[PDB]
RNA sequence: CGGUAAUUCCAGCUCCAAUAGCGUAUAUUAAAGUUGUUGCGGUUAAAACGUUCGUAGUUGAACUUGUGCUUCAUAC
RNA sequence: GCGAUCAGAUACCGCCCUAGUUCUAACCAUAAACGAUGCCAGCUAGCAAUUGGGUGUAGCUACUUUUAUGGCUCUCUCAGUCGCUUCCGGGAAACCAAAGCUUUUUGGGCUCCGGGGGAAGUAUGGUUGCAAAGCUGAAACUUAAAGGAAUUGACGGAAGGGCACC
């Protein structure tokens, strides 16, 4: 059964991601998954993407740009406080300059770069660099 | 069939043939007499050989000589043989011939509606 | 002595020769075949040390009964941000070393030296992490601080020593007695750090003078001009 | 305008049968192709692949020394056109073989080294453009509907198996490297015939002479 | 890659893939720069200035870098009318 | 190491296929793993045709032939000789060859 | 390695490593991504139950106040 | 049990046949029970067939008639399956359109299983069976290799060639 409807957006961005593909249809659009590439959208890491609606579930149909490598997303949301959320920028993201761990904390999902000044803690959601 | 021809008389046989094919006979006996001319040699039995196997193959130059030679002189007439001959142009003068759903190809791109008729 | 000025063989050799190139990242700007290590003897030469890491024997069992040819390793690098790897089989371990170090030099690719977390004072370690695999050993190199420098084994400590890697961490998966597969492996690794799009690179460039197009002449030209 | 299509040169190529594709399509050249009749005609679309001859055209120029566009073919129908497109420009002709591989030369102290391939059937000459995928070439291939697509750029989908085809093209492209600063003061009517690249006849060659003068005596 | 006192420190900047945004490693010999020249409107007459493109090895490895000229090439008008 | 794509022949989605006799051992090998040679032969053999033809009543009669699908253990194929040991980049092949010919044996 | 020219044995000369320290045993930890949640492996190297059903358990799509609009504190 | 064969032959080959093979009634519960590939979900490419069902002929053909039911061909689409072609993905490789997206210390759920080779599927206990046996299942001891895939060695008892009076 489609468990996680957050992935396989993420593997199906990262998938037409290395073809090197320019849109992408995605389905079925959960609120968290428009929370998600919001936050790569502010980063320019995604184009302007449209939600095709059905009266089911939603589609997206996503702009790629060519910028980003890969979105994944941590399974299962493991609890993670403002004190162990150092922890995770060591591990997901590939240097201490760039990259992104989109958690949603309680005030909005955000992604840490955010979180750590916004003071906020969370719950963890994915990456992207 | 059994004596077949070695590397220096096969590689010699085309350096004096595409170079002194002018002025060369098809006499094997002063074709043994031209060798000594154009090339040396260190000992006559070659001379029986390389001038034995550019006879056994002089005549065969003029009836469709085989590739790997160039005789500076058929060249020159490839020129002539680089004839237009005229005059092949459009067939039936437009071509009539169209395979009739791309007659819409000549009226929807081509503004030409010039006769090009349905032939099934 | 030279004693021998290198012929130009290929379209590219002939402009160092002739000094219509004068930086040696113009042929890595467009990706090109470097394909004589003449080239390299020009722009660099200064500063440029051979390490061995092995001789190691190889041998083929012929009728009666053995023959020996021996796959000697060597490695070149720019002691800031230019590594090669070479390696060949011959008769003699004189003729591996004396034509590995060709082929070291032809295979010169350029380093990106990042900054780890604070960008002060002439990066050293890696942009990003990588991850060179080269037949089941995989080195995974990984920034580290000022000051804490090349942690890893003794064979590719010396293949970042010479590239000009200051500080970095590695950790090697896999098969690491094959020396074959861990020098090229991280060779694999170190080259791979011009090649990941880090988000510092997106405004783009005026894309290309194609050095063929700005020297289109001297190559019309059939005289070899000198010097 | 007159790098528009200009239709008098359609009236010569439905005589080409430039129109007739073949059977097998290949995704990528899909994109030419405009329809298909029933049972195996593909009907390509004709202002396309003429729009790819001025960008093709708009490509060969822009490389100073007309000597290094190496003009290539394998097959010996498109031998006759190749070596005589190199006429008029200053192309290398290769027709035949390229002794894979040309790549530390022989004898020649400059290099046999090119800088836009150009290729008249990617199916059966697929050695050098696999060949050009190691010193940075762009490779223009006459194409048809079966054709590969790698390391090519860009096609041209024309028929590339009937011997008036690639008689054509050849005579199609002699016209836009001369018409674009190439002095032929600006797309006139042509000194040279448009079918000089063409077999006078499938080999071997019949007794039809320069101009053909007739035997008076039997 | 710039550090904080203006400076573009290491090597040099590689060229991008002009179709799908991707980089040009510094070994990739399946690349590319397409100079296309563009034309007066008038007639014939070739003018200067030409339309550079970059392309990458594993674009042109798919194959799909015939139509990814025209994408670059309608986007810059230089093929016109489609 | 596999060998073979197919392995031995040819069971796609069955699960099992039924056994058949080999011709001229009688082992049971499977159907889709059975080298099937089927012979069309004269009854004559193509020298005594000019024979029977002097001693036949009719206008030449024309003769029948013979119809039977032989089965044969892979060791009784490689044996007989009516299958051998191909290289290993022409083990990929079914298609060809003939190549020459009317195959004989029929003939 | 030693099977009668021992770069390993018994020594002598030499030489090296640490040094008021050094060797040996068992234990333990790191090496060990060879217990692996981070982080292993299972076509052929060890390793997918013969099959499917199925409670425990584990895990389960989408949707239910979101940016607007005006101002100032506010970067310039 | 014969008859041979062989140095012997409780074997292969040859003859005779008995339990068995076969049908219902139960037991047994294993197999190279193999795709040596658990299962549900999404994605990432062509091309060729190909079983069902759907759909358009701007197709032929059947004659009951130009027809209409039937067949074929063409076009599209599901559910696929089998092959090839390739990665422009992985792998130790052989290879794999999944054995891929297992990325750079990676994350769609879920279960079963492996930890050098032996000893050993043994010993012993429990449990099932008429029994054969099945499931569970060690250790003392021994040992540095055992194993996987691939190369090069036999134009050494295997095909296909090609020579000479050692």
């Amino acid at each position: 059964v489609r468990m996680n409807v957050l992935a396989d957006a993420l593997k199906c961005i990262n998938n037409a991601e290395k073809r090197g593909k320019r849109q992408v249809l995605l389905r079925p659009c959960s609120k968290v998954i428009i929370k998600f590439l919001t936050v790569m959208m502010k980063h320019g890491y995604i184009g302007e993407f449209e939600i095709v609606d059905d009266h089911r579930s939603g589609k997206i149909v996503v702009n790629l740009t060519g910028r980003l490598n890969k979105c994944g997303v941590i399974s299962p949301r493991f609890d993670v406080p403002i004190n162990d959320i150092e922890k995770w920028t060591n591990n997901l993201l590939p240097s201490r300059q760039f990259g992104y761990v989109v958690l949603t904390t309680s005030g909005g999902i955000m992604d840490h770069e955010e979180a750590r000044r916004k003071h906020l803690g969370g719950k963890i959601l994915g990456f992207f660099f | 069939m059994g004596r077949v021809r070695t590397k220096t008389v096969k590689k010699a046989a085309k350096v004096i043939i595409e170079k002194y094919y002018t002025r060369l006979t098809l006499d094997f006996h002063t074709n043994k007499r031209i060798c000594e001319e154009v090339a040396i040699i260190p000992t006559k039995p070659l001379r029986n050989k390389i001038a034995g196997y550019v006879t056994h193959l002089m005549g065969r130059l003029r009836h469709s000589q085989v590739r790997g030679i160039s005789i500076k002189l058929q060249e020159e007439e490839r020129e002539r043989r680089d004839n237009y001959v005229p005059a092949v142009s459009a067939l039936e003068q437009d071509i009539i011939e169209v395979d009739a759903d791309t007659k819409e190809m000549l009226k929807l791109l081509d503004f030409h509606n010039i006769r090009g008729l349905q032939l099934t | 002595e030279d004693s021998k000025e290198w012929v130009p063989v290929t379209k590219l050799g002939r402009l160092v020769r002739e000094g219509k190139i004068k930086s040696l990242e113009e042929i890595y700007l467009y990706s090109l075949p470097i394909k004589e290590f003449e080239i390299i003897d020009f722009f660099l030469g200064s500063s440029l040390k051979d390490e061995v890491l092995k001789i190691m024997p190889v041998q083929k069992q012929t009728r009666a009964g053995q023959r020996t040819r021996f796959k000697a390793f060597v490695a070149i690098g720019d002691n800031n941000g230019h590594i090669g790897l070479g390696v060949k089989c011959s008769k003699e371990v004189a003729t591996a070393i004396r034509g590995a170090i060709i082929l070291a030099k032809l295979s010169v690719v350029p380093v990106r030296r990042g900054y780890w977390g604070n960008k002060i004072g002439k990066p050293h370690t890696v942009p990003c992490k990588v991850t060179g695999k080269c037949g089941s050993v995989s080195v995974r190199l990984i920034p580290a601080p000022r000051g804490t420098g090349i942690v890893s084994a003794p064979v590719p400590k010396k293949l970042l020593t010479m590239a000009g890697i200051e500080d970095c961490y590695t950790s090697a998966r896999g098969s690491t007695g094959t020396l074959g597969n861990f020098a090229k492996a991280t060779y694999a690794a170190i080259a791979k750090t011009y090649a990941y799009l880090t988000p510092d690179l997106w405004k783009e460039m005026p894309l290309g003078s194609t050095p063929y197009q700005a020297y289109s002449d001297f190559l019309s030209k059939p005289t070899p001009r000198l010097h | 305008d007159i790098l528009s299509l200009k239709e008098d040169d359609i009236t010569k190529m439905l005589v080409a049968t430039t129109h007739l594709g073949s059977e097998n399509v290949n995704f990528q050249m899909e994109q030419y192709v405009y329809k298909r009749r029933a049972d195996g005609v593909n009907i390509l679309n004709l202002g396309k692949t003429w729009e790819k001859l001025q960008l093709a055209a708009r490509a060969i120029v822009a490389i100073d020394n007309p000597s290094d566009i190496f003009v290539i073919s394998s097959r010996p129908i498109g031998q006759r056109a190749v070596l005589k497109f190199a006429k008029y420009t200053d192309t290398t002709p290769i027709a035949g073989r390229f002794t894979p591989g040309a790549f530390t030369n022989q004898i020649q102290p400059a290099f046999r080294e090119p800088r836009l391939l150009v290729v008249t059937d990617p199916n059966t000459d697929h050695q050098p453009i696999m060949e050009a995928s190691y010193v940075n070439i762009p490779v223009i291939a006459f194409t048809n509907t079966d054709s590969p697509l790698r390391y090519i750029d860009i096609a041209i989908p024309c028929n590339n198996k009937s011997a008036h085809s690639i008689g054509l093209m050849w005579w199609l492209l002699a016209r836009e490297v001369l018409r674009l600063r190439g002095t032929i003061s600006r797309s006139v009517e042509w000194p040279v015939v448009v079918d000089l690249f063409f077999y006078r006849d499938p080999e071997e060659a019949e007794k039809e002479e320069a101009a053909a003068k007739e035997l008076l005596p039997p | 890659m710039q550090n904080d006192a203006g400076e573009f420190v290491d090597l040099y900047v590689p060229r991008k893939c002009s179709a799908s945004n991707r980089i040009i490693g510094a070994k990739d010999h399946a690349s590319i720069q397409m100079n296309v020249v563009d034309v007066d409107p008038e007639t014939g007459r070739q003018t200067d200035g030409s339309k550079t493109y970059a392309i990458c090895g594993a674009i042109r490895r798919m194959g799909e870098s015939d139509d990814s000229i025209l994408r670059l090439a309608k986007a810059d008008g230089i093929v016109s009318k489609n | 190491t596999k060998k073979r794509r197919n392995g031995g022949r040819n069971k796609h989605n069955r699960g099992h296929v039924k056994p058949v006799r080999c011709t001229n051992c009688a082992r049971c090998v499977p159907k889709d793993k059975a080298i099937k040679k089927f012979v069309i032969r004269n009854i004559v053999e193509a020298a005594a045709v000019r024979d029977i033809t002097e001693a036949s009543i009719w206008d030449s009669y024309v003769l029948p032939k013979l119809y039977a699908k032989l089965h044969y253990c892979v060791s009784c194929a490689i044996h007989s000789k009516v299958v051998r040991n191909r290289s290993r980049e022409a083990r990929r092949i079914r298609t060809p060859p003939l190549r020459s010919f009317p195959k004989d044996m029929a003939r």
